[PDB]
């Protein structure tokens, strides 16, 4: 099966910049490469077909080019609404295949996160289970590290982590990051801690608490 | 002015049949080509397959033997049947013209053998009431719920601004998500604040004061 | 226009039909041969209202709308017009949809009686492409 590659993964522009997205074949596929567009919550729009020609309704400043296993999709001046995903598809030998995309985000300044850390409730302990939850808010850019610690032990198992898109707002992501215990573990240990560690600083952010001295 | 639409049972077992229904209008079922594309999590796109004007039908290999498109030239309708399901069909499933320049909506297609679930809510506040600087930051964790969605408010829709609701993820099973909201400590606990969820599925709402 | 083959090869080959679907590109240069003696403008009247334009000789009925063609399809969503011209872009856009039917290439009667089977490739043999 051809397997269509997309670079880079992610990539974050101001509005008026020019962009430049690639899409690599396995195999030569000649001019049968189509290109989409597929924003937050709507279907795929198809932006270019065959590699590059141009579609009827579709704004001039998305053009495509390439041929073979080569293709690139320019968009002039990137505008307000053109943030998305991309995607390049084949259709030159059955099965069609999909690369795997390039999100196009928006680029700000970059923002430290704001990190506060929670304890299991008293009635999620009634109920024999414990959850510490950390809240890491409006950072930029995306990337971020986040490590728990038990007593001193780095904790990998029970971690489940949730991120927001990219905020509508202020243009920066949150993110929830939460190790669940039951509640004989949790009660089995005393130091709680999670650590966040983004661009903004070498040093790590910190926020912890002790369950037997608050 | 052709447009497409897909419908069809939002919830499969395991081992069980998927089906799902794509409603032509504006045009004839036999004016083109017609295909299904589903969209895992993680941006990861596959072309299920399509069926041309003579009925002839392509199926993605990796599929191959579990999945059947149909149409019914009567209904202007064609569909999608998928055996032996597991969790790993969830995904959003589309029907589009061969074409590409027609897409219906999509449609959510979950398979899970969980029952419906009502959340247990649970409050998040700071370490034995100890507020720290200018602004105090509180919680909501909404866990173990089958199926989605809920929504979560703050003060029954009166707190709104910096708040951060984030996507659920499952859980054994079960969905789990947070809710974060942010205010001056001047405001809280002076003022009370209070999450109310509630989830559909199971005609429950729950408040849950911080 | 006419096209010199080895011209049309090339141009078929930039436009994608060189082992698109399976099929070598010596197939669409002979198919084109039989059906228009690759003649963009080539254009044949059927007994049931319907017309074949183009180098590949594509049906009004089915594929392209003239606006003038009883039972029209337009399964090309495409006017035959567009099928005519110097410019093959339409012509082979349409042939790539056509060919995606499990019939193939069968599509074409001239192809399966003069191309189907044979030494395809002996069409673009010569031709610095």
């Amino acid at each position: 099966d051809i397997v269509l590659t997309q670079s880079p993964a992610t990539l974050s522009v101001t509005p008026g910049d020019s962009v430049s997205l690639s899409c690599r074949a396995s195999q030569s596929i000649s001019n049968n490469l189509h290109w989409y567009q597929q924003k937050s919550h709507e279907s795929p729009r198809l932006l270019i077909k065959y590699a590059s020609q141009s579609i009827s309704g579709i704004p001039s400043r998305f053009s495509g080019s390439g041929s073979g296993t080569d293709f690139t999709l320019s968009i002039n001046s990137v505008e307000t609404e053109d943030f998305g995903m991309y995607f390049c598809q084949q259709s030159n030998s059955w099965p069609y295949t999909f690369g795997g995309g390039t999100k196009l985000e928006i680029k700000r300044a970059d923002a430290a996160p704001t990190v506060s850390i929670f304890p299991p409730s008293s009635e999620q302990l009634t109920s024999g289970g414990a959850s510490v939850v950390c809240f890491l808010n409006n950072f930029y850019p995306k990337d971020i590290n986040v490590k728990w610690k038990i007593d001193g032990s780095e904790r990998q198992n029970g971690v489940l982590n949730s991120w927001t898109d990219q905020d509508s707002k202020d243009s920066t992501y949150s993110m929830s990051s939460t190790l669940t215990l039951t509640k004989d573990e949790y009660e089995r240990h005393n130091s709680y801690t999670c650590e966040a560690t983004h661009k903004t600083s070498t040093s790590p952010i910190v926020k912890s608490f002790n369950r037997n001295e608050c | 002015e052709v447009q497409l639409q897909e419908s069809g049972p939002s919830l499969v077992k395991p081992s069980q049949t998927l089906s799902l229904t794509c409603s032509v209008t504006g045009d004839s079922v036999t004016s083109d080509y017609w295909s299904w594309i589903r969209k895992f999590p993680g941006n990861k796109l596959e072309y299920m397959g399509y069926i041309s004007y003579s009925g002839s039908t392509y199926y993605h290999p990796s599929l191959k033997s579990r999945i059947s498109i149909t149409r019914d030239t009567s209904k202007n309708q064609y569909y999608l049947q998928l055996n032996s399901v597991t969790t790993e069909d969830t995904a959003t499933y589309y029907c589009a013209s061969w074409g590409g320049d027609v897409w219906g909506a999509g449609t959510t297609v979950t398979v899970s053998s969980a029952k419906t679930t009502a959340p247990s809510v649970y409050p998040l506040a700071p370490v034995c009431g100890d507020t720290t600087g200018s602004s105090v930051t509180l919680g909501c964790l909404v866990k173990g719920y089958f199926p989605e969605p809920v929504t979560l408010t703050w003060n029954s829709g009166s707190l709104s601004s910096g708040v951060h609701t984030f996507p659920a993820v499952l859980q054994s099973d079960l969905y789990t998500l947070s809710s974060s909201v942010t205010v001056t400590s001047s405001t809280w606990p002076s003022q009370s604040i209070t999450c109310n969820v509630a989830h559909p599925a199971s005609s429950t709402k729950v408040d849950k004061k911080i | 226009k006419v096209f010199g083959r080895c011209e049309l090869a090339a141009a078929m080959k930039r436009h994608g039909l060189d082992n698109y679907r399976g099929y070598s590109l010596g197939n669409w240069v002979c198919a084109a041969k039989f059906e228009s003696n690759f003649n963009t403008q080539a254009t044949n009247r059927n007994t049931d209202g319907s017309t074949d334009y183009g180098i590949l000789q594509i049906n009004s009925r089915w594929w392209c709308n003239d606006g003038r063609t009883p039972g029209s399809r337009n399964l090309c969503n495409i006017p035959c017009s567009a099928l005519l011209s110097s410019d093959i872009t339409a012509s082979v856009n349409c042939a790539a949809k056509i060919v995606s039917d499990g019939n193939g290439m069968n599509a074409w009667v001239a192809w399966r009686n003069r191309c189907k089977g044979t030494d395809v490739q002996a069409w673009i043999r010569g031709c610095r492409l």
